[PDB]
C-alpha cells in the first residue's frame, strides 16, 4: 500500500528543523498521516546516533557520431578524443541494396593519457570579486612528475605578474594535487581562462585546458519597457520626444544602451519567423520559467494562432521555408509536453501526480481541438476529455474546480461570484471547440450532452450577466461564451451592453479593467487626455486578458468596425519589447484575439511609414532613417541602441500607423519602494555550521 | 491412383509472394496436364484474392513450383483485409483433369491457409538506451523486405510513454530505405519504460519495436563493483563451501575510495521477492579501495534455520548480496547489489532441443545436444557421456554407451544405432566428469502398421557454415518397396526455397549448397509415394555461421596527440557500396549488467528474419501430414487434407 | 598537534521565507526567483525532499544557471520559510550582494525583490589573492591621500597640475561629509558641498547643497563622517533622489583631506599649506591658464 512510503517519507531528514507535528500538518491524508506520524516520531526520539529499487548511474555522455556514412570500397573517419575517462565502444552496422544489412563487430576505444589537467570554473562572477582557480593535476603513472603550470595572460584579468608566472608542482605516482592560482577580474566580459602545463626537463609530457568564464557587472539587474504610438494621420503625432533615464538607484560603472525598435508591420513582426514561428518560439519571447503544466500550451496554441493567420491570409511565402518546419517542430514539442500530465480518466493536473483542475482539462480541451487542424486524427482522447469535463457541471449549470490553476479577481465580496462564472465561461468556450473534433456519423450522445450541458450553462451566464454584478472580467468571457455559441439573443444583447458600459476609452485606444465605479476626477464622460507624443502606459495581465476577450467578443458580435480597430490597436501596444505579454495566460489569448482581427482585417494594398530617429549619446550624435511597410517582415535583426541616459528624438511621417516601444534594461544598487506591497519574501543564508549547531540540540 | 499434389507454405504473408508447389503423381506416362492456382476468400463468397497463374505438367515434366503473388488490392477486393486479425484464405488449384479424368466431385482441390498481414523486416534503435528527464533522444529505423534488401515501402512511426500514451506519430517516405528523427524526453518526466514502434504504413500487423528507460539522474561520487570468485554456487550436497567475494570501489577520475564496506547477505526467488537476514552483516574497512570476504558455512546454517529453511531447498534461489559503502573523508554513503548469484546442480546445463521425438527402425539415431557454461558462453571441449537403452519386444534390451566432446558452438551430435525391431529408447545424457549435469528422454517408437517409413540420413553431423555443402542421404526403410522417385524440397524462412525429384540408386544421395538463402536455418523434406499413401520424413539444419552477406570490419589505426586532446584514425571496411550507420557507446552502462537492452548485434537480427520459420519441432513425426505441417508445409492431394494453423506461435 | 586549516568547497544554508502581507483570498501560483552568490550551487538532493516527500513545500523547481527558482502553489499569509543547502565548487572571495524575486506567476505586476548578502565574519566577504593581484585589483580604486600628502612624484604644483594637465579635471568640490550608508556591491557618502571650485554637467551647484559620492565596495576608500575633503574628478552618468548629478570616485579622481589651522601653522607644513591656498584661489576663479 501507500502506507509503506508514507513510513518511509516520515523517517527521510528534511532540510529544514521540523518537529513531527508541524511536519505532519503539511500531508493532509488520513491514511498517509498515520503511518507518517508513527515513522517520524519513532525516528525523532526514540531513534539515536535500498526498500525497492537501486540507484544505479544515469547520466552517460551523448553518443558521438551518431551518423550515416556512404561507404564504397573504404572510408577513412578522424576522430579527436579528450582525455576519456571510461572507454567507448564504437558500433556499426551497414545496409547495402546489393548484399542486404550486415552489424560490425564492436571496436573499442579509450585514451588513458599520463598526464590529465582538471579545470573548474565558476558558473558567473561579478566584476571585482575575487577567485582562487584550483586547476587539478592528475598523474596516473607510477612514477613522480613534477610540472610547470601557469595561467595564459589575458586582458580585464589581474593575473600574477601579468599571466607569465609558472608554478612548479611534484604531482606523486598515482595521485593528484591541486594549484592555486588567484585571479581578480576587472571588466564584466566573457574571458576565455586557459591553463597551460608542461613538464620541465624531467619529461616532455603536457596538457592544457580552456573554458569561458563569465564576468558579470555588479549588483542586480534591472528592467523597464515602454511603447510609444507612432500615427502620421494625426499631425499632432509626427514628432515626439523620448526622455533619457535617470534612475536613482542604477549602477554608476560602465555606460548602459537603450534599445529601441520600430515596426510598420505589427503581425508579421508578432506571428512571422521573427516572432511567434522562431525557431524557440513565444515561449523563448516571453521571460518566464514554463516547468508547468498551463505553461506548455504556450508551445501549442500561439504556434496555432500564427498558423491559422498565415493560412486563411494567404502569405506562408512572405516567410523563409524554415518557418513552416518550426510550427510543427514546436506543436510536435508542446503535443508531447502535456500529455504527460494527463491522467487515466482523461483529466489534466497542475502539476505531475496532483489532483485535478477542471480550469486545466478545459484549457487542454480548448487548445488540443484547435491543434486538429494540422496535427488531426486523435478524437479518442480528446472526447474522453470533453466526458470527464460534463461530470463538473454542478445543478446552478456552472462548473466547479476543486484545485484551480488561476485566480485573477480581486473585486472583495463578488470573487467567489466572479471567478464561478469566469472559470463556467471558460469551460463552455472549451466545450464549444471540443465539438469540431468529432464530425463522425456516430457517437451522438457525447455530441447531445455537450450540446445539452452548453445550453444549461448558457442560461447560468445569461442570469449573472442580467443581474450586473459581475467584474469586468467575468463579463469579458461571458460576452464572449454567449456570442460564441450562438446563446439566445436576448442573453447575447444584455451581456455585449453590459460589457460596452464598462469600457474606458483614450484617444484612439479602447481598453477594459478596474472599472468599479469612477476611476478619475478630472476624466471627461468618454475619453481621456492622452496623446500621442506621451507613452502608452502598459497594463496588467488581467487587462490584457478582458480586452482580448472584449475583442474576441467584438469580432463575433459585428466584425471588424471602429470598436475592434480602437481595442486591437490598444493591444497590439501593450505587448512586450521583445514579443509576448505579461504572462502566459494573457499571451495566448492575446494573440488568439490579435490573430483573429488580423484575419478579418487584412489588406492586400501597401501602406507605408518614414520614421527618423536621432540622438546624442557616448559615440556622439547619430541618427536612423528608416521607410518601413506593412509587407515588411522585422524584429530583433533590427534593434537601435543609444545611450540610455541621452534623450532620443523621433520624427514620423507615412499613409500608416506604427509602433515604437524602448527597452530600458541596467543593474540596480537598491530595490527602491514601489515592490513588496502585496507581497514579501526574506533571504537569508546562516552558514553550514552554524546552522547545523543551531539545529543540533 | 492418379493424383495432383498441393504444397505451399502454412500461411500466407500479404504483399509477399506466396511459393506454391504442384506435383503430379501416378499418371501414364504420355499425359499432360494444365490448370490454374490462386487464392480465394472462403469467409465471403469465393472472390479470388490474388491473381491466377498457370502451369503445365508432363509425365516426364511432373513438378513446378510457382510464386504467387498477393497485393493489397485484390485482398481489399475480395473483403478480407482490415483491423481483424487472423482468417482464413482458402489457396486451390483448378483443372478440368480432376473432374475429366478422376472423376472427383469438382475440378478444384485446395488447403485452408492463415492469413497475416505481416512483411519485410524493420530495425530500430536509439542513440542511447537509458536516459535522463530533459535529455534529447535520437533513433532511427532501417527498412527491409523479406529477402533481406532495403525497402523504399513508406513507414508510420509512433512513440510511447510510460503510461502507454501515443505520444508523437510520425509517417515518412523511404527513398533511401533509413529514417532518422529526434524529440526531447520532457524535462517533467516520470520515469519508466517509453516505447518506439514502427510499421510498413500498408502493413497493419508488420510492426516492431525498441525501447529505452527514463529515469532520475544519479551521478554518484564512485562506482562500486562486486565480484564473487565464483558466479555460480554448486548446490550438490557434497560440495557447497564455495561463496566468496571481492568488493571495489574507485572514483570516477581513478581514486580508490578509502571507507567501510557493509555487505548484507539474503535469498533472491523467482522475479525478486526479497528475503534477507536480519542477523547477519559483515563490515569491513577497504584496503586499497578493495575487501575480500568469504561466508562460513556454519553462518550459513545459523542463517537457514533463522530463515526456518524457507519453502524447502535453495536450488531455485539465487545468493544475494546488497552492498553499502561510505566513505571516511566525505561520509556519503552509495549503495551496491548484486543479483545474478545462483544456486546450480552444476555450471554447465544440457539442452536437448534439436533432438528429433521420433525413431525410425533400422536407422540411426542421433541424439543432438547443447552445452552451455553458466549464462556466459556455450561450452567448448566438455565430455558428454550418453547412456541409450533400447527396449525391443521380447529380446535383449541392448544398452550403447558412448561419449564425445563438445566443439564449435558447444554442440554434441552422438548416432546411436535402433535395430530393425523396437519399443522406445530411454536415453540418459550426462556431462562433464566432475560435475553431474544431467538429461533425460524417452522416444516411443511408430506404429508397426503403416505404409512404411523413409530415412533422410545425415553422414556429417557437424553443422554447416554459410559456403559448405550437405551431403543427405536418402534410403526408404524397412516394409517399403516398388517405388519410382525419391521427391523432396527445401524450407527456409518463411517458404519453399527450391523442390526437385531424384531417382533411386543403392545409396541415394543429396547435396545441397549451403548459400545464404538458407540462413540461418532450413528444413529438409522428403517424400515418397507407397500406392495411395504418403511416406514422408524432415530434418532441420541449423546453420551455425554468424558471417555477414556482405561484410563490415571496424579498425582504429594509427594515433597522434598535440596535448588538447587526442586523435584516431577508424577505419570503414566492406563489401560493394552501403550506407554504414555508427555510433559511440559508453561501456559503463553495460559492465554493471543492468537491464537485457542489448545493442542490435548479428544474432538478433538472424533471430529476427528467422521469425518467418513456420516449423515447429527439430524434424517430422509418424505420419507424412504430421511431417509436414510439422515442417511448415500445408498439403492436399485430394484425399488428405492438412488442417490450418490456429496460432502463428507453435503450440 | 595543532593544525591551521582551511577547507575546499565551503557549504552555506539558504533560508527563504514568502508571506503576503494583504488580507484578500486572492493566492494563485507564484515563483521564487533566488539568484545565488557567487560561486556557488544549490544541492539537488535536498530541492528533491522539498517538493517529493507526502510533506510536500516548494510545488516543483528549476536549477537554471545561477538561479534557483521554486514554485510555489500558493503564497501564504503568514511567514513560511523554506531551506536548502549551498556548497560553492571553486572558491570566490569578497562577495558581493545578490538579489532575488517572488512574483505573482499569472500577475507578475505583484512582486517583492530584495538583497541579501554573506553573513558577516565568514571567509565569503575576506580576500584571497597574492599581492600582485591584489595589488593590480586596487590599480582602479581612487587616489587616497591624508592631508597635505605629498608624493616623490609630485612636482610642487602637483593641484594644478592634476586639476588643468594631467589627467584633467572636470570637476572639482570641498565638501564636509555627513554619513556612509551601504548599497548593493557599493558604498555612498553624503556629502555638503562647503566650497564649489569648478564644475561642467552639474550647472545648479552651490555652496551648502547636499551631494552623493560612491565608492566600490572592494577599495581601500572610505571618506569619514565629519570631516572635509577636497574632491575633484570626472563627471558620471547617474542622479540621486533629488535629481542632482551623483559622483563616482575612481583613479581619476582627486581625494585629499583638508588640513586644520594646527596642522596648517605647524612648521612642518606652513608653506606647504600656502601653495594649498594659493592653487584654491587660482583655480576656484582664473581657471585652467587664462
Ligand atoms: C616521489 O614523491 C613522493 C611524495 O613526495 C616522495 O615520497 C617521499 O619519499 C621519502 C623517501 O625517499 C620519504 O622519506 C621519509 O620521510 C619521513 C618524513 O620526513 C619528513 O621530514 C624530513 C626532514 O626531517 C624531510 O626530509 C622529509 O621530506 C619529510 O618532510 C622520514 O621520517 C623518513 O625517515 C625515517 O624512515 C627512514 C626509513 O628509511 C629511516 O632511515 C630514518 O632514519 C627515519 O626513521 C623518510 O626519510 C618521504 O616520507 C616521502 N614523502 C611522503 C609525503 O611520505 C618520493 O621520494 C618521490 N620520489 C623520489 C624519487 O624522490
Ligand atoms: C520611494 O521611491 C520614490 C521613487 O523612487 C521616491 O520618490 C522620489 O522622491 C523625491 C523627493 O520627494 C522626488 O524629488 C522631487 O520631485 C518633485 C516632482 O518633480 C517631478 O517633476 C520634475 C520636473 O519638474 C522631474 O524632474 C521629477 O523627476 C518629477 O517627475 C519635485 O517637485 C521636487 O523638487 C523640489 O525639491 C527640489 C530639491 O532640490 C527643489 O530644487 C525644487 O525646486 C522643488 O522644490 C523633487 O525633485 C522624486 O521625483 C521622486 N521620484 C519620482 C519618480 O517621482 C521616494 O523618495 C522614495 N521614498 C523615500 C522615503 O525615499
Ligand atoms: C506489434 O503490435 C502489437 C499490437 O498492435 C503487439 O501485440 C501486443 O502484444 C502485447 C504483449 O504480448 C499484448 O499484451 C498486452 O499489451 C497491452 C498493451 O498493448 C497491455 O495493456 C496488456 O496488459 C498486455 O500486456 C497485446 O495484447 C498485443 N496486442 C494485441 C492487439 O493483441 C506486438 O507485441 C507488437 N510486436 C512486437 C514485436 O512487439
Ligand atoms: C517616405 O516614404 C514614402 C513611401 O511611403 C516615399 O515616397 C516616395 O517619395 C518620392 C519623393 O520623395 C516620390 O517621388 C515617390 O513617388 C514616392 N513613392 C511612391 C510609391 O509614390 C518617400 O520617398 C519616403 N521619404 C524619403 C525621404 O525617402
Ligand atoms: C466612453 O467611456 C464611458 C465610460 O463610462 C462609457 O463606457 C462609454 O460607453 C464609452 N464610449 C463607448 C463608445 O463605448
Amino acid at each position: 500500500p501507500t502506507a509503506k512510503r508514507c513510513c518511509q517519507d516520515g523517517v527521510t531528514r528534511l532540510p529544514m528543523m521540523r518537529s513531527c507535528e508541524q511536519r505532519a500538518a503539511r500531508v493532509q491524508q488520513p491514511d498517509c498521516r498515520e503511518p507518517f506520524l508513527s515513522c517520524c516520531q519513532f525516528a525523532e526520539s526514540l531513534r539515536k546516533k535500498d526498500e525497492d529499487d537501486i540507484p544505479v548511474r544515469s547520466f552517460f555522455p551523448e553518443n558521438w557520431l551518431w551518423r550515416v556514412e556512404t561507404v564504397d570500397r573504404f572510408q577513412i573517419l578522424t576522430l579527436w578524443l579528450p582525455d576519456s575517462l571510461t572507454t567507448w565502444e564504437i558500433h556499426g552496422l551497414s545496409l547495402s541494396k546489393t548484399k542486404g544489412l550486415c552489424v560490425a563487430t564492436p571496436v573499442q576505444l579509450r585514451v588513458f593519457r599520463e598526464f590529465h589537467l582538471h579545470l573548474r570554473l565558476p558558473m558567473s562572477v561579478r566584476r571585482f570579486e575575487q577567485l582562487e582557480l584550483r586547476p587539478v593535476l592528475y598523474n596516473y603513472l607510477d612514477k613522480n612528475l613534477t610540472v610547470s603550470v601557469h595561467v595564459s595572460p589575458v586582458e580585464g584579468l589581474c593575473l600574477a605578474g601579468g599571466g607569465g608566472l609558472a608554478q612548479q608542482v611534484l604531482v606523486p605516482a598515482g595521485s593528484a594535487r591541486p594549484v592555486a592560482f588567484s585571479v581578480v577580474p576587472t571588466a564584466a566580459a566573457a574571458v576565455s581562462l586557459k591553463v597551460v602545463a608542461r613538464g620541465s626537463f624531467e619529461f616532455p609530457v603536457g596538457d592544457a585546458v580552456s573554458k569561458v568564464l563569465q564576468i558579470e557587472k555588479e549588483g542586480a539587474i534591472h528592467r523597464e519597457e515602454l511603447v510609444y504610438e507612432l500615427n502620421p494621420l494625426d499631425h499632432r503625432g509626427r514628432t515626439l520626444e523620448i526622455p533619457g533615464n535617470s534612475d536613482p538607484n542604477m549602477i554608476p560603472d560602465g555606460d548602459f544602451n537603450s534599445y529601441v525598435r520600430v515596426t510598420a508591420s505589427d503581425p508579421l513582426d508578432t506571428l512571422g519567423s521573427e516572432g511567434a514561428l522562431s525557431p524557440g518560439g513565444v515561449a523563448s519571447l516571453l521571460r518566464l520559467p514554463r516547468g508547468c503544466g498551463e505553461q506548455t500550451m504556450i508551445y501549442l496554441a500561439p504556434t496555432l494562432a500564427a498558423s491559422r493567420y498565415l493560412d486563411k491570409t494567404e502569405q506562408w511565402s512572405t516567410l523563409p521555408p524554415e518557418t513552416k518546419d518550426h510550427a510543427v517542430d514546436l506543436i510536435q514539442k508542446g503535443y508531447m509536453r502535456i500529455q504527460q500530465f494527463r491522467k487515466a480518466d482523461g483529466s489534466y493536473a497542475a502539476w505531475l501526480s496532483r489532483d485535478s483542475s477542471t480550469w486545466l482539462t478545459a484549457f487542454v480541451l480548448k487548445v488540443l481541438s484547435l491543434a486538429q487542424e494540422q496535427v488531426g486524427g486523435s478524437p479518442e482522447k480528446l472526447q474522453e476529455t470533453s466526458n470527464w469535463l460534463l461530470s463538473q457541471q454542478q445543478a446552478d449549470g456552472s462548473f466547479q474546480d476543486p484545485c484551480p490553476v488561476l485566480d485573477r479577481s480581486m473585486q472583495g465580496g463578488l470573487v467567489g461570484n466572479d471567478e464561478t462564472v469566469a472559470l463556467t465561461a471558460f469551460v463552455t468556450i472549451a466545450l464549444h471547440h471540443g465539438l469540431a473534433v468529432f464530425q463522425d456519423e456516430g457517437a451522438e450522445p457525447l455530441k447531445q450532452r455537450v450540446e445539452a450541458s452548453i445550453s444549461k450553462a448558457n442560461s447560468f451566464l445569461g442570469e449573472k450577466a442580467s443581474a450586473g454584478l459581475l467584474g469586468a472580467h467575468a463579463a469579458a468571457i461571458t460576452a464572449y461564451a454567449l456570442s460564441l455559441t450562438k446563446a439566445p439573443v436576448d442573453l447575447l444583447g444584455v451581456a455585449h451592453n453590459n460589457l460596452m458600459a464598462m469600457a474606458q476609452e483614450t484617444g484612439d485606444n479602447l481598453y477594459w479593467g478596474s472599472v468599479t465605479g469612477s476611476q478619475s476626477n478630472a476624466v471627461s464622460p468618454t475619453p481621456a487626455p492622452r496623446n500621442p507624443s506621451d507613452p502608452m502606459p502598459q497594463a496588467p495581465a488581467l487587462w490584457i486578458e478582458t480586452t482580448a476577450y472584449a475583442l474576441l467578443h467584438l469580432l463575433l458580435h459585428e466584425g471588424k468596425a471602429e470598436m475592434a480597430d480602437q481595442a486591437s490597436a490598444w493591444l497590439t501596444r501593450q505587448g512586450s519589447f521583445q514579443g509576448g505579454f505579461r504572462s502566459t495566460q494573457d499571451t495566448v489569448i492575446a494573440l488568439d484575439a490579435l490573430s483573429a482581427y488580423w484575419i478579418a482585417s487584412h489588406t492586400t494594398e501597401e501602406r507605408g511609414l518614414n520614421v527618423t530617429l536621432s540622438s546624442t549619446g557616448r559615440n556622439g550624435f547619430k541618427s536612423h532613417a528608416l521607410q518601413l511597410n506593412n509587407r515588411q517582415i522585422r524584429g530583433l535583426e533590427e534593434e537601435l541602441q543609444f545611450s540610455l541616459g541621452s534623450k532620443i528624438n523621433v520624427k514620423v511621417g507615412g499613409n500608416s500607423k506604427g509602433t515604437l516601444k524602448v527597452l530600458r534594461t541596467y543593474n540596480v544598487l537598491d530595490m527602491k519602494n514601489t515592490t513588496c506591497q502585496d507581497l514579501q519574501i526574506e533571504v537569508t543564508v546562516k552558514g553550514h555550521v552554524e546552522y547545523t549547531m543551531e539545529a543540533n540540540e | 491412383k492418379p493424383r495432383l499434389l498441393l504444397f505451399s507454405p502454412s500461411v500466407v504473408h500479404l504483399g509477399v509472394p506466396l511459393s506454391v508447389g504442384v506435383q503430379l503423381q501416378d499418371v501414364p506416362r504420355g499425359q499432360v496436364v494444365k490448370g490454374s492456382v490462386f487464392l480465394r476468400n472462403p469467409s465471403r463468397n469465393n472472390v479470388p484474392c490474388s491473381p491466377k497463374v498457370d502451369f503445365t505438367l508432363s509425365s516426364e515434366r511432373d513438378f513446378a513450383l510457382l510464386s504467387l503473388q498477393v497485393p493489397l488490392k485484390d485482398a481489399k477486393s475480395c473483403g478480407l483485409h482490415q483491423l481483424l486479425r487472423g482468417p482464413e484464405v482458402q489457396l486451390v488449384a483448378h483443372s478440368p483433369w480432376l473432374k475429366d479424368s478422376l472423376s472427383r466431385t469438382t475440378n478444384i482441390q485446395g488447403i485452408n491457409l492463415l492469413f497475416s498481414s505481416r512483411r519485410g523486416h524493420l530495425f530500430l534503435q536509439t542513440d542511447q538506451p537509458i536516459y535522463n528527464p530533459g535529455q534529447r533522444v535520437r533513433y532511427r529505423v532501417f527498412a527491409l523486405d523479406q529477402k533481406m534488401r532495403p525497402s523504399t515501402d513508406t513507414i508510420t512511426v509512433m512513440v510511447e510513454n510510460s503510461h502507454g500514451l501515443r505520444v508523437r506519430k510520425k509517417e515518412v517516405y523511404m527513398p533511401s530505405s533509413i529514417f532518422q528523427d529526434d524529440f526531447v524526453i520532457p524535462d517533467i518526466s516520470e520515469p519508466g519504460t517509453w516505447k518506439i514502434s514502427a510499421r510498413f504504413s500498408d502493413g497493419l500487423e508488420s510492426n516492431s519495436s525498441t525501447q529505452f528507460e527514463v529515469k532520475k539522474y544519479v551521478l554518484p561520487n564512485f562506482e562500486v563493483k562486486i565480484t564473487p570468485g565464483k558466479p555460480y554456487i554448486l548446490t550438490v550436497p557434497g560440495h557447497l563451501d564455495e561463496m566468496q567475494l571481492d568488493i571495489q570501489a574507485r572514483y570516477i577520475y581513478g581514486k580508490p575510495v578509502q571507507g567501510v564496506a557493509y555487505v548484507r547477505f539474503g535469498l533472491l526467488d523467482e522475479d525478486g521477492k526479497k528475503t534477507f537476514f536480519r542477523g547477519l552483516e559483515s563490515q569491513t574497512k577497504l584496503v586499497n579501495g578493495q575487501s575480500h570476504i568469504s561466508l562460513s558455512k556454519a553462518e550459513f546454517q545459523d542463517a537457514l534455520e533463522k530463515l526456518n529453511m524457507g519453502i524447502t531447498d535453495l536450488q531455485g534461489l539465487r545468493l544475494y548480496v546488497a552492498a553499502a559503502i561510505i566513505e571516511s573523508p566525505g561520509g556519503e554513503m552509495e549503495e551496491a547489489e548484486l543479483t545474478s548469484w545462483y544456486f546450480v546442480s552444476s555450471p554447465f546445463s544440457l539442452d536437448l532441443s534439436k533432438t528429433k521425438r521420433h525413431l525410425v527402425p533400422g536407422a540411426p539415431f542421433l541424439l543432438q545436444a547443447l552445452v552451455r557454461e553458466m549464462s556466459g558462453s556455450p561450452a567448448s571441449g566438455i565430455p558428454v557421456k550418453v547412456s541409450a537403452t533400447v527396449s525391443s519386444p521380447g529380446s535383449v534390451p541392448e544398452v550403447q554407451d558412448i561419449q564425445q566432446n563438445t566443439d564449435g558452438s558447444g554442440q554434441v551430435s552422438i548416432p546411436i544405432i535402433i535395430p530393425q525391431t523396437i519399443s522406445e529408447l530411454q536415453l540418459s545424457v550426462s556431462a562433464g566428469s566432475p560435475h553431474p549435469a544431467i538429461a533425460r528422454l524417452t522416444v516411443a517408437a511408430p506404429p508397426s502398421g503403416g505404409p512404411g517409413f523413409l530415412s533422410i540420413e545425415r553422414p556429417d553431423s557437424r553443422p554447416p557454415r554459410v559456403g559448405d555443402t550437405l551431403n543427405l542421404n536418402l534410403r526408404a526403410v524397412g516394409s517399403g518397396a516398388t517405388f519410382s522417385h525419391y521427391y523432396y524440397m527445401i524450407l527456409s524462412r518463411g517458404q519453399i526455397v527450391f523442390m526437385n525429384r531424384e531417382p533411386k540408386r543403392t545409396l541415394t544421395s543429396v547435396s545441397v549448397f549451403v548459400d545464404h538463402h538458407l540462413a540461418p536455418s532450413f528444413y529438409f523434406v522428403a517424400f515418397y509415394y507407397h500406392g495411395d499413401h504418403p511416406v514422408a520424413n524432415s530434418l532441420r539444419v541449423d546453420v551455425q555461421a554468424g558471417a555477414c552477406e556482405g561484410k563490415l570490419e571496424l579498425s582504429v589505426d594509427g594515433a597522434k596527440q598535440y596535448r588538447n586532446g587526442e586523435s584516431v584514425k577508424l577505419h570503414l571496411e566492406t563489401d560493394s557500396l552501403a550506407l554504414v550507420a555508427l555510433g559511440a557507446l559508453d561501456t559503463a552502462l553495460y559492465a554493471a549488467g543492468s537491464k537485457s537492452h542489448k545493442p542490435l548485434n548479428m544474432g538478433k537480427v538472424f533471430e529476427a528474419m528467422n521469425s518467418y520459420d513456420l516449423g515447429c519441432g527439430p524434424g517430422g513425426g509418424d505420419s507424412a501430414l504430421q511431417v509436414f505441417q510439422a515442417a511448415g508445409l500445408a498439403f492436399s492431394d485430394g484425399d488428405q487434407w492438412t488442417l490450418s494453423r490456429k496460432r502463428l506461435s507453435c503450440p | 598537534a595543532p593544525k591551521v586549516v582551511e577547507e575546499q568547497e565551503s557549504r552555506v544554508h539558504y533560508t527563504v521565507c514568502i508571506w503576503r502581507n494583504g488580507k484578500v483570498g486572492l493566492s494563485g501560483m507564484a515563483i521564487a526567483d533566488v539568484t545565488l552568490l557567487s560561486g556557488f550551487h544549490a544541492l539537488r538532493a535536498d530541492l528533491e525532499k522539498l517538493t517529493s516527500l507526502s510533506d510536500r513545500y516548494v510545488s516543483h523547481f528549476e536549477t537554471e544557471g545561477p538561479h534557483v527558482l521554486l514554485y510555489f502553489d500558493s503564497v501564504p499569509t503568514s511567514r513560511e520559510c523554506v531551506g536548502f543547502e549551498a556548497v560553492q565548487e571553486v572558491p570566490v572571495g569578497l562577495v558581493q550582494p545578490a538579489s532575488a524575486t517572488l512574483y505573482d506567476y499569472y500577475n507578475p505586476e505583484r512582486r517583492c525583490s530584495v538583497f541579501y548578502g554573506a553573513p558577516s565574519k565568514s571567509r565569503l566577504l575576506a580576500t584571497l589573492c597574492s599581492a600582485e593581484v591584489c595589488q593590480c585589483a586596487e590599480g582602479k580604486c581612487p587616489r587616497q591621500r591624508r592631508a597635505l600628502e605629498r608624493g616623490l612624484q609630485d612636482e610642487d604644483g602637483y593641484r594644478m597640475k592634476f586639476a588643468c594637465y594631467y589627467p584633467r579635471v572636470e570637476y572639482g568640490f570641498q565638501v564636509k561629509v555627513l554619513r556612509e550608508d551601504s548599497r548593493a556591491a557599493f558604498r555612498l557618502f553624503e556629502t555638503k558641498i562647503t566650497q564649489v571650485l569648478h564644475f561642467t554637467k552639474d550647472v545648479k551647484a552651490a555652496a551648502n547643497q547636499m551631494r552623493n559620492f560612491l565608492v566600490r565596495a572592494s577599495c581601500r576608500l572610505r571618506l569619514e563622517p565629519g570631516k572635509e575633503y577636497l574632491i575633484m574628478g570626472l563627471d558620471g552618468a547617474t542622479y540621486d533622489l533629488e535629481g542632482h548629478p551623483q559622483y563616482l570616485l575612481d583613479s581619476n579622481s582627486w581625494i585629499e583631506e583638508m588640513p586644520s589651522e594646527r596642522l596648517c601653522r605647524s612648521t612642518r607644513q606652513r608653506a606647504a599649506c600656502a601653495q594649498l591656498n594659493d592653487f584654491l584661489q587660482e583655480y576656484g576663479t582664473q581657471g585652467c591658464q587664462v
